[PDB]
C-alpha cells in the first residue's frame, strides 16, 4: 500500500527525494523484557551532523539525498552503551519519498517494511535482543519531533508516526 | 542500560580506619561516585572511575576497570559519614551507608502505657523506648498477656549520634480503647547482642 | 558559578499531577543534557530520563512513559518534569541534574519533595509518656512526649525551650495506615530531678498553625 506523511507546508513534486538512511534513539529504562525499543532520534543537529551520511540537504530523522551503504545496511553509535548517543543507519537501497504537492508525501509501505526488517536484523544483531520496537518521537521542537528537511529555500515539516509503529521478532 | 551491584550495603568502619566499597556492572571506564548526606542532593567525588573532583580530600580514591570498581576512604572522618553511591550512564547503585563503628552498648529499656488523655480519644499507645545502643541490630517484640503480636507495632531508628555513635529506637504498639482494657500484662521483650539475654519490661494495665 | 534551582515542596492527591521546574544559571543552558532523578524517602537513586534543551527531545526510562513529560524553556534556562497520574509510591524528592562531559552529575538541584497522599492538613495531639518507676533503670529516668495523627511532615520538638538537650532523642516520624505520621521524643535524666525539676516538651506543626507546650509529669 502507501503510507502518506501530512506535511506543513505542502512540498513540490521537485522535493521528492530518496531516503538513505536515519537516525536513532534507543529508550532507557530497563524492562528487559528481551525487547529494546527505538524512536527518532531525541537529540539536535550535533547528532545529525556526526552521522557522516548527510549530503547538501538538511533534514532531521530522515536523511534524504545522502551516502548510501555499500552492500548492506549499515549502522555506528559513538557508544551503543550510552541511550544519549544516537543510531546512524545508513541504508544501502534507497527508499523514493514522493511529493504530490497536495500537503502529504508518501512512500511505499511494501519497501519500508523490508527496509525496517533490515534494520532490526542489524539492530537484533548489535544488542544481542530477540525483539526489536520501533515506536514514533518522544516528543520536542517542531523540526525534530517530525521529519523536517530543506528544499529550495523553504522548510517543510512532515508527521512521521505512521514510519515508526512496527514490531520485529 | 546495566545494573549496578553495590557491595556492601552498609559498611562500619572505626575512626581512621580504611573503608572499601565495590561496584560491579551485571555487564575508558566511566564510573563515578557520589556522596550523600541527609538532607542535601548528592555530590560527586570520583569521575572516570580515578579522577578526583576539585576539593575533593586526598584520602578518596577509586580504582578498577572493566566491570569491577572500588571506592576507598584511607582514614576514615567523622565527616565522612554518609551514602555512596556509584554511578555508570544512567544506572546507579544502590548505595553503601558508611557510619561509625564503636564497641557495643547494651539497650537500656523503658515501657510507657497509655497516658490517660489517650484513652478518651479513643485509642492507646503502648511505646517502648531502647536507649543508646550499638550496632543497630535488635528485635523487638510485643507480648499482651503472653501472646505475640503481629501486625500493629512500628518502629522507628534514630540516626547515629554525632556525640557517643549509638543508635536508639521506639516501637510502638497501637490498640483500640476496647482491646487494650480487655487485657491486663503488656510486655516488650528487646533482644540485642549486648546482652546476655533478653530483656522484658511489662506492666499491668492499671 | 553554576547553580540548579528547583521549585517547592508539593502534596499532591493520588491521580493528580505535579510539574517540578529546575532553573539552570552559570552556564550554556542549551549546551548540556538535562536529566531527573528522584529517590523515595530512605531509598536510592531512580533515574527518570534525560531533555536536550537544544531540541526539546527526550528519552524516559521505560518505567514512565506515558506518566512523564519533560519539557524546558530556553529564554528563562528552566527545565519541567511533569509526572501525572500519581500513586503514593511517587513520594519523593526530586532532582533535576546537569550532565558533564565525564558522564557524570557534577551540578544537582537541591530537590523537591512529592508527598502523595490523600490526607488532608491536620495537627497533632501530643501526649505525656511519663516517667515511673517502669521507666527509671538507675540512675537515669526516661520521659517523652508522643506526638500522634498529623499532616503533613514536619513537626519540631524542643524541651524545656532549649535549655533540656543533653540525652534528647526525636525520632523520625511513621507514617500509620490513617495516611497521618506520628513519632516520639524522648530523654533520660536524672531520677533525682523528677520532683523538683518541670520538663515540657515543646510541639510545633507549621501547616496547621499548632503549637504545644505539654508538661510532662511523674506518675
Ligand atoms: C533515487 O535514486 C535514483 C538513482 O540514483 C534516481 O534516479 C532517482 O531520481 C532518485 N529519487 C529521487 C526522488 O530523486
Ligand atoms: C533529492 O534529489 C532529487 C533529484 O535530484 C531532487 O529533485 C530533490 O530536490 C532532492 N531533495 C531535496 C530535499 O532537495
Amino acid at each position: 500500500d502507501t503510507i502518506t506523511l501530512p506535511c506543513r507546508p505542502a512540498p513540490p513534486p521537485h522535493c521528492s527525494s530518496n531516503i538513505t538512511g536515519l537516525i536513532l534513539t534507543r529508550q532507557g529504562g530497563y524492562s528487559n523484557a528481551n525487547t529494546v525499543i527505538f524512536r527518532p532520534s531525541g537529540g539536535d543537529w550535533r547528532d545529525i551532523a556526526r552521522c557522516q551520511i548527510a549530503g547538501t540537504v538538511v533534514s532531521t530523522q530522515l536523511f534524504l539525498n545522502g551516502s548510501l551503504a555499500e552492500e548492506e545496511v549499515v549502522i555506528r553509535s559513538e557508544d551503543w552503551r550510552d541511550n544519549a548517543k544516537s543510531i546512524c543507519v545508513q541504508l544501502a537501497t534507497s527508499v523514493e519519498i514522493a511529493c504530490t504537492g497536495a500537503g502529504h508525501c508518501a512512500i511505499s509501505r511494501a519497501k519500508w517494511a523490508n527496509t525496517l526488517k533490515q534494520i532490526a536484523s542489524k539492530l537484533r544483531e548489535q544488542y544481542g535482543a530477540k525483539t526489536i520496537i520501533f515506536k514514533p518521537s518522544s516528543g520536542g521542537d517542531p523540526e525534530f519531533v517530525n521529519h523536517s528537511f530543506n528544499c529550495g529555500g523553504e522548510f517543510f515539516y512532515c508527521a512521521s508516526t505512521q514510519l515508526f509503529a512496527s514490531t520485529w521478532f | 542500560d546495566i545494573v549496578m551491584t553495590q557491595s556492601p550495603d552498609s559498611l562500619a568502619v572505626s575512626l581512621g580506619e580504611r573503608a572499601t566499597i565495590n561496584c560491579k556492572s551485571s555487564q575508558k571506564n566511566y564510573l563515578a561516585w557520589y556522596q550523600q548526606k541527609p538532607g542535601q542532593p548528592p555530590k560527586l567525588l570520583i569521575y572516570w572511575a580515578s579522577t578526583r573532583e576539585s576539593g575533593v580530600p586526598d584520602r578518596f580514591s577509586g580504582s578498577g576497570s572493566g566491570t569491577d570498581f572500588t571506592l576507598t576512604i584511607s582514614s576514615l572522618q567523622a565527616e565522612d559519614v554518609a551514602v555512596y553511591y556509584c554511578q555508570q550512564y544512567y544506572s546507579f547503585g544502590g548505595g553503601t551507608k558508611v557510619e561509625i563503628k564503636r564497641t557495643v552498648a547494651a539497650p537500656s529499656v523503658f515501657i510507657f502505657p497509655p497516658s490517660d488523655e489517650q484513652l478518651k480519644s479513643g485509642t492507646a499507645s503502648v511505646v517502648c523506648l531502647l536507649n543508646n545502643f550499638y550496632p543497630r541490630e535488635a528485635k523487638v517484640q510485643w507480648k499482651v498477656d503472653n501472646a505475640l503480636q503481629s501486625g500493629n507495632s512500628q518502629e522507628s531508628v534514630t540516626e547515629q549520634d554525632s556525640k557517643d555513635s549509638t543508635y536508639s529506637l521506639s516501637s510502638t504498639l497501637t490498640l483500640s480503647k476496647a482491646d487494650y482494657e480487655k487485657h491486663k500484662v503488656y510486655a516488650c521483650e528487646v533482644t540485642h547482642q549486648g546482652l546476655r539475654s533478653p530483656v522484658t519490661k511489662s506492666f499491668n494495665r492499671g | 558559578q553554576v547553580q540548579l534551582v528547583q521549585s517547592g515542596a508539593e502534596v499532591k492527591k493520588p491521580g493528580a499531577s505535579v510539574k517540578v521546574s529546575c532553573k539552570a544559571s552559570g552556564y550554556t543552558f542549551t549546551g548540556y543534557y538535562m536529566h531527573w532523578v528522584r529517590q523515595a524517602p530512605g531509598q536510592g537513586l531512580e533515574w527518570m530520563g534525560w531533555i536536550n534543551p537544544n531540541s526539546g527531545g527526550t528519552n524516559y526510562a521505560q518505567k514512565f512513559q506515558g506518566r512523564v513529560t519533560m519539557t524546558r524553556d530556553t529564554s528563562i534556562s528552566t527545565a519541567y518534569m511533569e509526572l501525572s497520574r500519581l500513586r503514593s509510591d511517587d513520594t519523593a524528592v526530586y532532582y533535576c541534574a546537569k550532565i558533564s562531559g565525564s558522564y557524570s552529575f557534577d551540578y544537582w538541584g537541591q530537590g523537591t519533595l512529592v508527598t502523595v497522599s490523600s490526607a488532608s492538613t491536620k495537627g497533632p495531639s501530643v501526649f505525656p509518656l511519663a516517667p515511673s518507676s517502669k521507666s527509671t533503670s538507675g540512675g537515669t529516668a526516661a520521659l517523652g512526649c508522643l506526638v500522634k495523627d498529623y499532616f503533613p511532615e514536619p513537626v519540631t520538638v524542643s524541651w524545656n525551650s532549649g535549655a533540656l538537650t543533653s540525652g534528647v532523642h526525636t525520632f523520625p516520624a511513621v507514617l500509620q495506615s490513617s495516611g497521618l505520621y506520628s513519632l516520639s521524643s524522648v530523654v533520660t535524666v536524672p531520677s533525682s530531678s523528677l520532683g523538683t525539676q518541670t520538663y515540657i516538651c515543646n510541639v510545633n506543626h507549621k501547616p496547621s498553625n499548632t503549637k504545644v507546650d505539654k508538661k510532662v509529669e511523674p506518675k
